[PDB]
DNA sequence: TGGGTTTTCTTTTCTCTTGGCGGTATGCAC
RNA sequence: GAAAAG
DNA sequence: GTGCATACCGCCAAGAGAAAAGAAAACCCA
């Protein structure tokens, strides 16, 4: 591959072109070029850069010079090379002789104009004076017609893409010109690239200290401005002098943005910092993503894209408003594509050590410009300036990590003050206006933002390579789901944010889950102290995470939102905001609904009644006549919780999920007290999960029929659950051995439940060791109160062994197809290829593990940054790995696949689908049609021999090349020897009322 | 597991835990009592000895030989290493606290200043030899464990690649590290013996083994240095020999905010002054100079929070 | 054949070891 | 050092 | 033509910070 120095000066010619530091480039050119050793790296793409740069000013003096020095260097030139002269002859408006000269040296050169227009990445603008050079030539050439958008046509996704049948496309109960205005504040919050939001955090009174608090902090920090302004000019003149004597620097880089914005970063970075601090590196990956971030939205505004992207959107709103018609329903994505698709400019991000350095600099630069004074506190006394931020080595075994802490006074001073404000990115912050629909791995979720299709924590990783090589109408249906999950619109449930707000601004109450502040921290005898200050370290932290929460939340207490959606590399969906979303805690759940309501129906309040016995955590094991009848039971109760949450008896605090309860019970009260129960419009969204859904898999894949009874694949009056038959398996054990007098029994006694259990049984079907299931069982017997906290250890181990002991000779298919899973996984990864698979809506999956970490260290003023090159210089893959993540990845492709399937084919239906991992929230109105049209994708994606299919495309790929053949025989022996199906009906799932609940 | 099994100069060591002869009988917490012959030529010398073992396999022979011996070898199950275990509950035979130990023994806590109480002989691990150094470190700063019970002599067998290592001064710029600091503030090493590797029969390249004696001193804390603020000084220790080659001003400039060239010129080291090349009194008098300053508030950046981030 | 190392997978809040010396290749002064 | 979701 | 200065890279180190209280099994390394 290239190296990497080839590749930081690609990036100073491509940052030059963007900057317009044309001869800038054209002296690095020069100078590489007049001396031997180091032009040995100048590559085609090298020449090519300034080649068109040179083009787009229309300078024949200097194009002619690079033309001269391209054919000096004994490198042929390419087709983006004659476009630039094209480019370059056209824009000058310079006779037809030329051209025709040289149009004619391109036809001798013999390679195709179409091929120079078509597969070749040039901008609209390019493209357009090229055919106006052209015309001069040849009046009667044409491009081709632009073709059809074309239809995914694969089984699965053959009910929709279809254009017989009745669809009852969904439309947003908001008008066409209150969208068009979301979509300005969205625009206008995205330009701005930052939010400012009011702390929940009750204001401290404004004393004298206080206000002379506020004062030093505004005249420190205006100290800081000037400083960092001074030392940025200072730094861009020496990187300027040092690229004028020959080398190559970072000049360009920062002067992509401007100065008062890159201050404004570094001060915005300067104000998020933890009192302990954060690493070095992370430091630079974080400046050096926000300038990335920066640089996309400020190159789009500058380019012209952002009315182009306004005309286009206010265009697309028509489908998806309620006052709005389109002649014929599609989706949004078929909507975007079917008008004038505006051009995306796919920006190639920058390599990883130029952002490395990139962010090195800046950190190194905002430690060394600011300076403080000599103590904050009580700063009356003689000052020397000392840094605000101090380089401090953090120590873990034998490894050394550099930590920014900020310095204790600054610290002080800070909570002195009382911020009454809290600073959010724009992609931390929900969408005010609905998502662009995904129509490529590029375009996606925000309006300017860039947003990766798949989310990888490695900077420059292969899974974009698989998403762009597939064929284009293969990532339809994901990219489909994605904007359906997007297109949700979100309402904040007003009460339970007034009680958890009067919950968190007095004591909090940690029972359900508000965190309680560290001033109420309790207070041999030498070790007390130090745990109190851990203690009040980790409610410092958990109240720190509750405090961006709730801001976020009441930021957006009346207005409607959306949750734009991403993916992992194994197709699992995520919100794109990090702190306010429906994947959260309890609390974030319960202040969540939809933002369009459906009336109830015949049978819509039982689903309410079912989902808060659900929520109760009681009746459990229960059919649903079982439930809604404990429901009428407990009727009192929860119109007692619902009309006084904090004052009454207080039955909803005692559910598994508290808040979540609560506000199904305001829900059902608001229901039932209504005049007509069908007429009351619900926006609460009514969950369906499932039971042991990877063993669901495992049985459906397995067509096993004891299995697929114990995770209801099999209908039957009661519900069936495989962790309380293994949590009665173990009591009994332990029963035997509290008749013999062993101690850990006479502990434990009637501690086993389903939860300590759930996760190791749930676990074991994957490659787990017995260390998994020691921690496993040992954090839940942790978070116990009653449990004596001595003996955690040793019941951890007793139970494990009996956990171990219980699934013996149990769920045979499913070890037969994780052991299949595995050995083919080993002996993939024992070659140097890592696993790739498509799953059945044809998304390409492989997985980011490899056994170098590179050093890659980086000098500098500080220190040397230690990141490991993520770009394919990693070269060795990690077999372990490989074995220990591919039976849980390709079980989690699959339910990406049925909860994409479901929400595609519950859009038809008219129904607003949201998705919790293997819970699928829809309106209480619509649960029986949910349910049906989940049991239905089901059962055709089960329908297709997915072990099969993927045996043949594992042979097919990866035991087919003829060199490994001798060495992949075995493996030829291990892809097609996987298990029989069996006798199992699979159509029952269409009558399992217990699949799904 | 390394086990002493020869009769070669067992009676030197003995004479060599003798002590003064005006002494009352000692006790001797010889650790992993194994073959027993040492325990043996230890009882030979009269004194009382109690045997500290981890291998309870071939246990019987340690009680047999002490009823034989009158109840002079007043033998309990334990591992030196693993007094006071870490973060754990139910005490298990191999791992128990020092105070179960000491009340079993009815030997109690004296007060610092006082006089040796007891004498424990024993092995380091083969490989871990670093780590028992640590804990026996972090146990005489903190006065906690064993060393609760006061100024209590330890003397053991070292490796010979870390011996220097700990005997290290100003000078040998390629091993010379933040153990030794920590150590030879309070510890007095005397080198008693320098064995090669052919007597020490591990039970079922040569290694020289040393007797080092660690000695607790008494003019170790003072009002700076505290059993409180010893993570502080190990902190300082550690920075400072991260960048070996860095000078002080550049280690304290991102250690304290206070003006690193006025604390070295009070104690007498030059701005120059690089941190291989600075005596092992100096980084401590170095943490008393920077503790004592009483104008400025905060003093240090230290704190728990750095274990992690 | 006996011993070091990590231990199911993502996602997120709060999120990667650094340094120093020797070994080798290459350009420059004489 | 912790916490949350599947 | 020969020797010296400079840049780049492999490696193994310790404060491998303790926790070596504690389980033991497979995969990899010497
Ligand atoms: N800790 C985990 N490790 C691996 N996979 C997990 C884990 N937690 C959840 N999953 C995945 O999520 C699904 C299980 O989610 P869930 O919490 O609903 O569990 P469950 O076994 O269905 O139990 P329950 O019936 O109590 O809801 C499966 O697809 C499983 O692979
Ligand atoms: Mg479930």
């Amino acid at each position: 591959q290239l190296s990497g120095q080839q590749q930081r000066l690609l990036a100073f010619f491509k940052c030059c072109l963007l900057t317009d530091q044309l001869p800038l480039a054209h002296h690095l050119l020069v100078v590489h070029h007049g001396q031997r050793q180091k032009r040995k790296l100048l590559t085609l793409d090298m020449y090519n850069a300034v080649m068109l740069g040179w083009a787009r000013q229309g300078a024949f003096k200097e194009l002619v010079y690079v033309l001269f020095m391209v054919k000096d260097a004994g490198l042929t030139p390419d087709l983006l090379s004659y476009a630039a002269a094209l480019q370059c002859m056209g824009r000058q408006d310079q006779d037809a002789g030329t051209i025709e000269r040289c149009l004619e040296q391109m036809s001798q050169e013999g390679l195709k104009l179409q091929a120079l227009f078509t597969a070749v990445l040039l901008s609209e603008e390019d493209r357009a004076t090229v055919l106006k050079a052209v015309h001069k030539v040849k009046p009667t050439f044409s491009l081709p017609p632009q073709l059809p958008p074309p239809v995914n046509t694969s089984k699965l996704l053959r009910d929709v893409y279809a254009k017989d049948g009745r669809v009852s496309y969904p439309k947003l109960h908001l008008p066409l010109k209150t969208l068009q205005c979301l979509f300005e504040k969205q625009l206008h919050m995205e330009l701005a690239s930052r939010v400012c939001v009011v702390s929940v955090e009750k204001p401290t009174l404004p004393s004298k200290e206080v206000k002379h608090a506020r004062k030093t902090l505004k005249t420190l920090r205006d100290q800081w401005e000037k400083a960092l302004c001074r030392a940025l000019r200072e730094t861009k003149n020496r990187l300027e002098r040092e690229v004028y004597e020959g080398r190559f620097s970072l000049y360009p880089f920062l002067c992509l943005l401007d100065e008062r914005e890159v201050v404004r970063m570094l001060l915005q970075v300067l104000q998020a910092l933890p009192a302990q601090g954060e690493s070095f590196t992370t430091l630079a990956r974080e400046l050096s993503a926000r300038t990335f971030s920066r640089h996309v939205v400020q190159r789009q505004r500058v380019s012209g894209q952002v009315q182009a992207l306004q005309n286009h959107y206010r265009k697309y709103l028509c489908l998806l408003a309620s006052d709005a018609e389109v002649p014929e329903p599609c989706l949004p994505r078929q909507y975007w594509e079917e008008l004038g698709a505006p051009e995306a400019l796919r920006e190639q991000p920058w390599p990883l050590p130029v952002q490395m350095e990139l962010g090195k600099l800046l950190a190194e630069m905002l430690v060394q410009a600011t300076q403080m004074p000599c103590s904050l506190d009580k700063p009356h006394r003689s000052s020397r300036l000392v840094p605000v931020l101090y380089h401090v080595y953090s120590f873990r075994n034998v490894q050394q990590i550099g930590i920014l802490k900020p310095h204790p006074a600054y610290v002080q001073l800070l909570e002195k003050a009382a911020e009454p404000t809290l600073t959010f990115e724009a992609v931390d912050v929900p969408m005010l206006c609905p998502p662009l629909p995904w129509t490529s791995p590029h375009s996606g979720a925000f309006l300017l933002s860039p947003t990766k299709l798949m989310r990888t924590v490695e900077g420059a990783t292969q899974h974009q390579e698989l998403l762009e090589t597939c064929p284009p109408t293969a990532l339809h249906g994901a990219l489909d789901a994605l904007t359906q999950l997007g297109n949700c619109a979100w309402r904040v449930n007003g009460r339970v944010l007034d009680l958890v707000l009067q919950l968190f601004q007095a004591k909090g109450c940690p029972q359900l889950g508000v965190p309680a502040p560290p001033s109420e921290a309790p207070q041999e005898l030498r070790r007390e102290l130090a745990h109190c200050q851990k203690v009040a370290r980790e409610m410092h932290s958990l109240r720190a995470e509750a405090l961006y929460r709730l801001s976020l939340a009441q930021h957006l207490r009346d207005r409607v939102f959306w949750l734009p959606h991403n993916m992992d590399f194994r197709g699992r969906t995520y919100p794109c905001p990090p702190h306010f979303n429906h994947l959260g805690s309890d609390v974030a759940r319960a202040l969540l609904e939809f933002a369009q309501g459906r009336p109830l129906g015949p049978h819509g309040l039982d689903w309410l009644k079912i989902h808060l016995v659900n929520l109760t955590g009681l009746k459990k094991r229960e059919p649903l006549r079982k439930r809604l009848a404990f429901a009428e039971e407990v009727m009192d109760d929860i119109l007692d919780s619902a009309d006084q949450p904090l004052t009454g008896r207080k039955w909803w605090m005692g559910a598994e999920e508290p808040w979540q309860t609560l506000a199904c019970c305001m829900e059902v009260a608001n229901a039932v007290r209504a005049s007509d129960p069908a007429a009351y419009v619900s926006h609460l969204p009514v969950h369906q999960d499932g039971s042991c859904n990877g063993l669901q898999h495992y049985a459906a894949l397995g067509r096993d029929s004891v299995g697929a009874a114990s995770v209801n694949l099999e209908p039957s009056d009661v519900p069936q659950d495989v962790y309380s038959g293994v949590a009665a398996q173990v009591e009994v054990f332990r029963r035997q051995d509290a008749q013999r007098g062993m101690r850990v029994a006479q502990v434990l006694e009637g501690f086993i439940t389903r939860k300590v259990v759930k996760q190791t049984v749930m676990t074991v079907v994957y490659g787990v060791t017995r260390y998994g299931g020691r921690l496993q069982i040992e954090k839940r017997l942790r978070e116990l109160s009653d449990f004596p906290q001595e003996f955690v250890w040793e019941a951890s181990h007793y139970l494990v062994r009996q956990v171990f002991k219980s699934l013996q000779e149990m769920f045979s298919g499913t070890r037969a197809i994780q052991h299949w899973l595995t050995e083919s996984a080993r002996l993939i990864s024992h070659m140097g290829s890592v696993v790739e698979w498509v799953t059945p809506l044809g998304v390409p999956v492989i997985q980011p593990y490899r056994l170098d970490s590179k050093v890659k260290q980086i000098g500098g003023g500080i220190q040397s940054i230690t990141y490991t090159h993520n770009g394919d210089i990693s070269r060795k893959p990690n077999t372990r790995k490989q074995k220990n993540g591919f039976p849980p990845n390709f079980i989690h492709s699959l339910d990406s696949s049925h909860m994409m399937l479901t929400a595609l084919h519950c859009y038809r239906k008219g129904l607003t689908f949201v998705s919790v991992h293997d819970c699928y929230w829809t309106h209480a109105a619509d649960v029986s049609v949910m349910n049906q049209v989940c049991r239905e994708q089901f059962v055709r994606l089960h329908s297709e021999p997915i072990l099969q299919d993927l045996s043949r495309f594992l042979v097919k790929r990866f035991c087919s090349e003829p060199q490994k053949i001798l060495e992949a025989s075995q493996l030829k022996e291990t892809l097609q020897a996987v298990p029989k199906p069996g006798a199992f009906d699979l159509e029952q799932v269409k009558r399992s009322t217990y699949f799904f609940s | 597991k390394r086990y002493v099994t020869d009769r070669r100069l067992a009676e030197t060591l003995a004479q060599i835990y003798l002590g003064k002869p005006s002494r009352p009988p000692h006790l001797l917490l010889e650790c992993n009592p194994g073959p027993g012959i040492l325990t043996q030529a230890l009882l030979e010398a009269g004194a009382k000895v109690v045997a500290l073992e981890s291998d309870k396999t071939f246990i019987p022979h340690l009680e047999s030989l002490g009823k034989n011996l009158d109840g002079k070898l007043r033998v309990i199950h334990c591992d030196f290493f693993k007094l006071d275990p870490r973060s754990g509950g139910v005490i298990k035979p191999p791992a128990m606290s020092s105070r179960g130990l000491f009340k079993n023994l009815g030997i109690e806590a004296v007060p610092w200043t006082a006089d040796i109480p007891l004498k424990v002989v024993g092995m380091f691990p083969s490989r871990g030899e670093k780590r028992a150094l640590w804990k026996l470190a972090y146990d005489l700063y903190s006065c906690t464990s064993i060393y609760k019970f006061g100024r209590i002599e330890v003397n053991m067998f070292i490796g010979e690649k870390e011996f220097q290592k700990l005997m290290a001064d100003p000078g040998n710029p390629d091993l010379y590290h933040v153990l030794s600091v920590i150590w030879q503030l309070a510890c007095e090493i005397k080198v008693l013996h320098m064995e090669p590797w052919s007597s020490f029969d591990i039970y079922t390249l040569q290694q020289k083994l040393y007797l080092i004696q660690m000695i607790p001193r008494q003019n170790l804390f003072t009002k700076n240095l505290t059993p409180m603020n010893y993570n502080i000084f190990f902190h300082l220790l550690k920075h400072c020999f991260g960048r070996r080659s860095a000078t002080v001003i550049d280690h304290l400039r991102s250690l304290t905010p206070l003006d690193a060239r006025d604390i070295l010129m009070q104690i007498g080291k030059q701005e120059d002054e690089k941190v291989v090349n600075m005596h092992p009194q100096d980084f401590k008098t170095l943490f008393e100079t920077i503790e004592r300053s009483k104008d400025c508030a905060y003093k240090w950046l230290y704190d728990e929070t750095l274990e992690d981030r």
